[PDB]
DNA sequence: CGTCCGAAGAGATTCAGAG
DNA sequence: CTCTGAATCTCTTCCTCGTGTGGTCAGGACG
RNA sequence: GCAGAGGUUCUAGCUACACCCUCUAUAAAAAACUAAGGACCACACGA
């Protein structure tokens, strides 16, 4: 048995380090993502990929919303994507988010 | 407590839209100060919204018309 | 915010623009004060502050000073989170090349300069000289010179000759190269080139040049001159274990590069000897190579226990990089994990959840409600109240848990039913209880299996986990329209024991009032569960529209059946609960309830069935004992007789009558017969053994043996497993596959000998080892299938097309494997299919075929219905609703949005786990016979010998339904005329399978046309026929003159007057192949059909499915004709046997080089058509596609995949395979450019070329001719137009390099590229939002 | 106190020998 | 006699989660 | 922190997303506000 609502974040800023020794969250692997995509699941996918795992401006906002009464959500953008962008940019390849 | 939502999806065949149109009602009853139109049977806002949809009291058109009426009242309030 | 991600090639100016400083010192931190280094990798003025709103020198950290730059330390007071956003740059002393572009699949810089990769490798690492700007001397600009050769050339002429060494030479060469001039020159040479060998390289080079001139890139940007660095936070170096403070693989590489650069600068300013400077340049280049991609050159920088260092490239690709470990499969919060438990008291829509787990999963809601109700004031007070576990906390938790679904999830979630929603029911244990009925869809097991509990949070999530994922809404499986909640083990046994009959039990013949009286009588004890009585029962029938008519009658049935009637709802009739009620009966009962009634009563019916089954299985006390396993009494006699037969066969072997193989086969056969007899005896002694006194003479009854009750009902165990417990085990197999002669003649009830146990261990170990890798293979196949069909969302409603595949019942030749009533249901008619009666439109043009419509087609005996298929859709970027068909899990037309790609991928991936990893044509019934493309020529004997070799025997009954289909080869001796009512059980075509007779189309006389005796004609004494026969040797077997004189049989007269084939003026010639026993000697009268010659003549598991989906060429592809023409031997098999196949009017002489060892089925004078087998073998899918069409390939691949799947027993609807096939053939090569911008050799997307062709056809211009291509799923997915979805599948480096060079821009719009980004996927409930966003744009 | 010191197939290649 | 089909040579990939244990690195003087 | 300063407490508590209070030279009267380091490799086991 191991249930954790919240815990210390990783270097990538993903909140669940994993395991029982250090409070962790069960990995929502690609297979579960595909299983959600098979249904009409779209909002739960967003809320399990951005506001639940790694969004420094989303997790605190949703915590404050939850402890206040309304269960809304601010999408934001995953920190791991910014980490990927920086890693690719450090490789001599210019990748940007065009508008 | 709504166990099966088949009666609710009769109103909206798409089913994906049914979730979207009930989220608005649930937010209106949770965040906004709108009383439910069905007898509140000690159920949460989501189940109340689904039950309201089943009876035919809440859909996209009716909710949009109510929002338009609220907008008109706001216009009257602001002179 | 952003709408698309754009990739490109980084410029030195852009690299400096990104940088916020200039890293110079190869240090990290001080191991005394632990402070950011002055100009090291871990700095503060270059990258950012270490502590929030505080300077390094700790001076004026007001926090109102942000944006102020403290001059004491040099840092600017800002937020700490800026240390993971800003970067720095290193100024390389000498230019260094990028390994990702130099050493890749196409060698970008090698392709650009048209220089071999070896020479560039040599010059780049300071080994050889390339002399840029050659001049008037002998050597040119791109000449390669050796070191001593360079010295000699320099001593010879000291003019503008410039032999450079190092990456500077490559930089100068790239700068000097003018792209446009090379573009026109390469195009001119492409025009000049005649063949395709040079044309391939020409096209690739011109494509690279055009890509470079199109996007905003420069050819000299590939050589890095300023190296950027990762933000310092991203490389942590903070283990803090015992003060070590040293765990960065990336940091070591950066320090290496910096140190090499600094040493090179020092040597350059010190004017060191050229050799030393060049060695340091080599070291710098090696360091940069290791930093970018370690292990690509051939060596690996290491030292940490001799383990390779992790470079930047290793942090992006693979299964551990930040592309498949942190971007797709993000770990989530609000999750739990525990073991499972049964908990039968639960309903269908709820599940157990431990209190201690729920109090931590739902903590924020508890805090919120505690604050709202006023129990606590601050979040700290609520926290303390929660940790104290006070009584009020539990009451609050019982309120925040009332209607909050949770997503229970197993680990290997293959299909969509893996993660299902459930309402929580709070329990006091430590395990999440799972409803027994839903333990089948999960593949759930109770031997310690672990599940994960996730918690939806938002209102949309809670509504969705109620209207899309609750267990009540998932009744029918997405793949096959069969129920997914099926009673499995205990409930079926209880129902079977409940609904049986005994010939004489207490309470027989009593006239029971009703089911209430039956229950009262059983509970009291005056009667027994199973005893035939007469009880009136009110059966409600819904024959009237929405009206339930009551029919009360005295039906003859047992007490147990009468008790079960209360559970059954009103609508269903009574015949459902009057049978033995095994397992298929219960499943059919549930299905009929779901059909006649709605979904709402079905859930209650299932729950009541489970409860009653559990209760009346507990009341039964069904137990297994040793006395239950009854050994047949005749076993010893059968074994003794089998041993006697074995001894007799051994005696025959000793006498030499039979051979070793014959003896082995006979022993195997007699042992198999003995096994069959033993099994039959065992069954006859178990199924009806009970004899009971029926008020007089004893009467036989179906037995009540516990093993037989557990096997007949279907609870657990088939007939073979019962056989292994009482009868002989059987003939076990040796590891290689040979069946061991001596079988295991001992059951499991009796003792098993040591040798017998070893032989059993063989097979057991084989099975376990096979499964161990079956799992991984199925996982990989499922992943590939998902990644190939991720972007398929039903966008439009009606395609509007008029084409479609032709669905017909499939008959292998023995019987109809799949009737038309199953391959048409759930699909929309492509056109107006009419009944056999002419001018009688039965089904309209566009109608969904519901069960009633399918029945109408069966009643009229239609056996050919045109059906719209997803491979024939024309809507670009997504199929339409009508083309797809039925939802297959809901029963209505598919709603706009449901992702039919992932669903089908999982549906073809989930069954893969259980799939294994390793003459006289007879007639069944009476009906007419058919022959297509028949060369009927009756011989003198009076038999229908047919020259046609690819014709079929389609037996059509009086009703028109094709009962069976066969095939007859060249010169097949028939027995019945075409279109004649044949008899039953006879052989329609009794031809000899071994021989290949060459018959005479026309009679007359025999002439030896190109058959001079001895060389090809060999009249050796043939004692087989009692007369010297002119056996034609094989093409290579005969002499050189035999090949020179191709064996041909002309038809002539007594005076050599050549007689022609009726229809063609040329004389009839029979080009006999090799090993052909020709009988009629030259100058002998022949008959019109007399046989001249006589020629006596893959895995199907998971690898078969993988090979089918990947379109892998077989070992020996079937050589097919590319055009319809007359075959003619080009030469005498000189090295490669040629075959000139030229048409009658068509002049194109298509020639194919057939290997000599390959069997050539074609003649040398026949006329093959496009798509005719010339060399027998497996048919390659590419050839089928390019020859027949897309519909034919689809019908081939779907049929083959279904044949593989049908053998094991699993059922998958064909549309799931069809969408994958459609996702395969997405590419099309342009044949004629037309008036469009497309070039000639260019793989363009089919949708794009179709759109361009439509646009051109709208005005007065011609379109573009294409040719559909079939790529493998592992290759089609890698050739998409998005560089962020292909990079997530395989070969990240290659995809990234190819995208960067071309400067592509992914416009998202996919179903995985939005998962990576982190926004609404445009498949599910986000479809409306995404379409609104598109409307806004 | 820093400072310097197997397998299985695919691509990606040549080699080639005959007509 | 130059590119046919036929070898020849490097390259990439190989389920999916838990429960855990142990081992863990660059480079020591030096002015 | 109304700006500057100090702050009950319920680690630390003008930024981490933060937030509030009283006060006029410097601390002291008061309640309501929020979750910090995780680099790699071998071995064993479960569905
Ligand atoms: N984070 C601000 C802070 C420190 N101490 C405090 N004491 C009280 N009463 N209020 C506050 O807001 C603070
Ligand atoms: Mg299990």
């Amino acid at each position: 048995m191991h249930a954790r609502s919240t815990g210390s974040y990783s270097l990538v800023t993903q909140q669940p380090l994993g395991g029982k020794a250090q409070f962790g969250g069960q990995r929502f692997g690609e297979m579960e993502v595909w299983a959600l995509e098979a249904y009409g699941a779209a909002y739960t996918l967003q809320e399990m990929l951005t506001v639940k795992s790694d969004d420094v401006n989303g997790r605190t906002k949703m915590y404050k919303n939850i402890v206040d009464g309304n269960h809304q959500m601010e999408p934001g953008m995953p920190e791991s994507f910014n980490v990927l962008l920086k890693e690719i940019r450090s490789l001599g390849i210019n990748i940007e988010l065009e508008d | 407590a709504r166990v099966t939502v088949q009666d609710a999806v009769e109103k909206i065949g798409n089913r994906f839209d049914l979730v979207l149109v009930a989220a608005r009602r649930a937010r209106q009853m949770q965040v906004g100060g709108k009383d439910p139109l069905v007898p509140e049977e000690n159920d949460k806002t989501t189940v109340i919204a689904l039950r309201e949809i089943e009876e035919g009291l809440i859909n996209n058109q009716i909710l949009d018309v109510r929002e338009r009426q609220e907008q008109q009242e706001q216009e009257a309030a602001e002179l | 915010e952003f709408d698309a991600i754009k990739i490109a090639l980084a410029s030195p100016d852009m690299i400096r623009s990104w940088s916020f400083g200039e890293v110079k010192k190869p240090e990290t931190i001080n191991y005394r004060t632990f402070k950011p280094e002055r100009d090291g990798l871990f700095c503060a003025r270059i990258f950012g502050p270490v502590k929030d709103y505080e300077c390094l020198c700790g001076k004026y950290k007001r926090l109102k000073h942000r944006g102020v730059i403290c001059e004491k330390c040099g840092v600017e007071v800002t937020q700490t989170k800026v240390r993971r956003e800003r970067m720095g740059h290193i100024e390389l002393a000498s230019p260094t090349a990028h390994i990702w572009f130099l050493k890749s699949l196409p060698s970008r810089i090698g392709l650009l300069l048209d220089m071999p990769l070896r020479d560039i490798e040599r010059v780049l690492y300071f080994e050889s000289y390339v002399v840029i700007e050659g001049g008037m001397t002998n050597l040119e600009r791109q000449q390669i010179l050796t070191e001593e050769q360079y010295l000699d050339a320099l001593e010879e002429f000291g003019d503008e000759f410039d032999a450079k060494m190092g990456a500077e030479a490559i930089q100068a060469l790239l700068k000097s190269m003018d792209l446009e001039q090379e573009c026109e020159q390469l195009r001119e040479e492409l025009n000049e080139t005649n063949s395709e060998t040079k044309r391939k390289k020409l096209t690739k080079r011109i494509k690279l040049l055009e890509a470079f001139v199109q996007s905003g890139n420069k050819p000299e940007w590939m050589i890095l001159t300023v190296l950027p660095v990762l933000p310092p936070d991203l490389r942590p170096l903070v283990p803090l274990d015992g003060g070590r403070f040293a765990t960065s693989d990336l940091n070591d590489l950066y320090r290496r590069v910096i140190n090499r650069n600094n040493r090179l600068k020092r040597l350059l300013d010190l004017a060191a000897p050229d050799i030393i400077v060049r060695n340091e340049k080599r070291m710098l280049q090696e360091a940069v190579d290791a930093l970018l991609d370690n292990g690509r050159r051939g060596r690996a920088i290491t030292g940490s226990n001799k383990r390779p260092l992790k470079s930047l490239a290793d942090m992006i690709k693979g299964k551990q990089g930040r592309f498949r470990q942190n971007l797709l499969g993000k770990r989530v919060d609000y999750s739990g994990r525990s073991v499972i438990t049964v908990g039968p008291y639960l309903r269908l829509h709820q599940c157990g959840l431990p209190k201690k787990m729920a109090l931590e999963l739902f903590k924020p809601f508890i805090y919120g409600k505690l604050e709202l109700r006023g129990l606590a004031t601050t979040i700290k007070a609520a926290k303390k109240m929660v940790e104290r576990e006070e009584a009020v906390v539990w009451d609050i938790l019982d309120e925040v848990i009332r209607e909050h679904p949770v997503l229970l999830n197993r680990a290997p979630t293959l299909h969509r039913l893996g993660i299902q929603a459930f309402e929580p029911v709070l329990i006091e244990g430590k395990a999440i209880q799972l409803h027994p009925l839903v333990c089948a869809a999960y593949n759930a097991d109770f031997d310690g299996d672990q599940m994960a509990v996730h918690v939806p949070l938002t209102l949309e999530a809670q509504l969705e986990a109620r209207a899309l994922m609750m267990s009540t809404n998932n009744i029918l499986s997405p793949a096959n329209g069969e129920p997914i909640i099926v009673p499995s083990q205990d409930v079926v046994l209880g129902l079977y024991y409940m609904t049986r009959d005994c010939v004489n039990a207490k309470g027989e013949g009593m006239v029971l009032t009703g089911p209430k009286e039956a229950e009262r009588l059983y509970r009291s004890g005056l009667a027994s569960l199973h005893a035939r009585v007469k009880v009136r029962i009110t059966e409600y029938e819904k024959d009237a529209n929405g009206e339930l008519v009551a029919k009360t009658s005295l039906k003859d049935t047992t007490v147990g059946r009468a008790i079960l009637w209360m559970i059954v709802p009103k609508g269903l009739p009574y015949s459902i609960v009057n049978q033995a009620l095994g397992k298929k009966a219960i499943s059919k009962m549930l299905n009929t309830c779901y059909r006649i009634l709605g979904l709402k009563p079905t859930v209650i019916f299932a729950d009541q069935i489970m409860y009653t089954g559990f209760a009346y299985a507990a009341r039964s006390g069904a137990s297994v004992g040793i006395d239950d396993m009854v050994i047949p009494e005749k076993k010893h006699e059968i074994i003794s007789e089998a041993e006697a037969e074995v001894a007799e066969i051994q005696e025959q072997f000793q006498s030499g009558l039979v051979t070793a193989g014959e003896r082995y086969n006979k022993v195997i056969d007699i042992w198999a017969a003995a096994n069959d007899r033993v099994s039959k005896a065992m069954m006859d002694n178990l199924q009806t053994e009970t004899v009971i006194n029926r008020d007089g003479q004893e009467e036989k009854q179906v037995s009540f043996n516990s093993i037989y009750m557990m096997a007949d009902s279907g609870a657990r165990g088939s007939a073979a497993q019962i056989r292994q417990l009482a009868g002989m085990r059987g003939l076990m197999a040796k590891p290689d596959g040979s069946i061991i002669e001596t079988p295991i003649t001992a059951n499991f009830r009796e003792g098993l000998n040591v040798l017998q146990y070893f032989i059993s261990t063989h097979g057991a170990r084989k099975g376990l080892a096979d499964t161990a890798l079956k799992t991984a293979n199925s996982g990989y196949l499922t992943r590939r299938l998902v990644d190939v069909a991720q972007d398929l969302v039903v966008t439009e409603d009606d395609c509007g097309t008029h084409e479609g595949i032709m669905m017909t019942p499939v008959i292998e030749g023995g019987d109809v494997k799949e009737p038309l009533r199953d391959r048409v249901l759930g699909r929309v008619t492509a056109e107006d299919v009419l009944k056999p009666g002419t001018a009688d439109i039965l089904v309209p043009r566009n109608t969904l075929l519901h069960e009633q419509w399918c029945d109408l087609l069966e009643e009229n005996s239609v056996d050919a219905v045109k059906v719209r298929s997803v491979v024939s859709c024309d809507t670009d970027f997504g199929v339409c609703a009508h083309c797809y068909g039925r939802d297959l899990a809901r029963g209505h037309i598919i709603n706009k949005g449901e992702a039919i790609g992932v669903i089908a991928a999982q549906s073809i991936g989930e069954p893969g786990t259980q799939l294994t990893m390793r003459s006289s044509i007879q007639v069944k019934n009476k009906g007419s016979i058919k022959l297509s493309n028949v060369k009927s020529v009756v011989n003198s004997s009076g038999k229908l010998v047919i020259t046609s070799r690819n014709t079929e025997l389609k037996l059509i009954d009086e009703f028109g339904r094709t009962k069976e289909s066969y095939k007859v080869p060249y010169g097949a001796v028939l027995a019945k005329g075409d279109g004649e009512q044949v008899a039953g059980g006879e052989t329609v075509a009794n031809w000899d399978p071994h021989t290949m007779p060459v018959i005479t189309e026309v009679s007359g006389f025999v002439r030896f046309t190109d058959m001079i005796d001895g060389q090809t004609i060999t009249r050796q004494t043939d004692e087989l026929t009692g007369l010297s026969s002119l056996v034609v040797l094989d093409s290579a077997e005969r002499t050189a003159g035999g090949k020179d004189l191709r064996p041909a049989l002309k038809i002539v007269d007594a005076q050599g007057n050549d007689v022609l084939i009726p229809g063609t003026d040329m004389p009839a010639q029979y080009f006999l192949p090799g090993k052909a026993i020709v009988q009629l000697e030259d100058g002998v009268q022949i008959s019109s059909g007399d046989t001249l010659a006589r020629i006596p003549q893959i895995t199907g598991g998971l690898p078969r499915v993988a090979d089918l989906f990947e379109a892998r060429r077989p070992k020996e592809p079937a050589i097919l004709a590319e055009i319809s023409g007359i075959v003619s031997f080009g030469k005498e098999t000189k090295g490669k046997r040629r075959l000139v196949i030229t048409p009658v009017d068509g002049s194109d002489p298509y020639e194919e080089m057939i290997p000599k060892w390959r069997q050539l089925n074609v003649f040398e004078g026949e006329r093959v058509e496009r798509g005719d087998v010339i060399s027998d073998g497996p048919e390659a899918p590419h050839d089928i596609l390019r020859l027949r069409g897309v519909h034919a390939v689809t019908r081939y691949i779907v049929n083959e995949v279904q044949d593989v799947y049908r053998l094991q027993g699993v059922k998958i609807n064909d549309k799931h395979i069809e969408v994958i096939v459609r996702q395969m053939l997405r590419k099309a090569t342009i044949v004629n450019a037309g008036s469009s911008d497309f070039l000639e050799g260019e793989q363009v997307e089919y949708s794009r070329v179709k759109i361009a062709n439509r646009e051109l056809e709208a005005n007065g211009k011609v379109g573009a001719t294409y040719s559909r291509d079939l790529l493998g799923i592992t290759k089609a997915s890698l050739a998409t137009e998005s560089f962020i979805s292909a990079a997530s599948f395989q070969e990240t480096t290659r995809v990234l390099t190819e995208a960067a060079v071309a400067g592509k821009r992914d416009e998202l719009r996919g179903l995985k590229e939005n998962v990576i980004v982190g926004r609404l996927i445009p498949a599910g409930t986000g479809y409306a939002y995404h379409q609104d966003r598109m409307r806004r744009r």
